[PDB]
């Protein structure tokens, strides 16, 4: 029933949707790291590890 | 009496046992169908990533 460019306006919104929930969850993981230990440790394949 | 017992009958005694419903307040709705099966859909949307 969805049209083709309709599906394509789902999953756009689908993933605007998801990279704003994966920069709050990114401000949460520091938040945590600041609250524990006193350093986060910063890393990821292209990022040197700080 | 002579040839017999004279008797009187009293009212009929009734007990009518019944299974009463207890699952059932968990499942309201009711649908009614000529179709083959019943399909449904599933979807988990993984959010909580960093």
């Amino acid at each position: 029933t969805l049209s083709i460019a309709q599906r394509r306006d789902r999953v756009i919104a689908y993933l605007l949707m998801k990279h704003r929930a994966m920069h709050e969850n990114t401000w949460e993981w520091m938040a945590a790291q600041a609250a524990q230990y006193g350093y986060v440790d910063v890393q990821g394949q292209d990022y040197p590890l700080v | 009496a002579g040839l017999y017992t004279t008797y009187q009958l009293l009212e009929v005694q009734r007990k009518l046992k019944t299974l009463p419903a207890f699952f059932l307040q968990w499942f309201p709705r009711q649908i009614n169908f000529q179709e083959d099966m019943i399909a449904f859909d599933k979807v988990i949307q993984d959010v909580t990533r960093v």
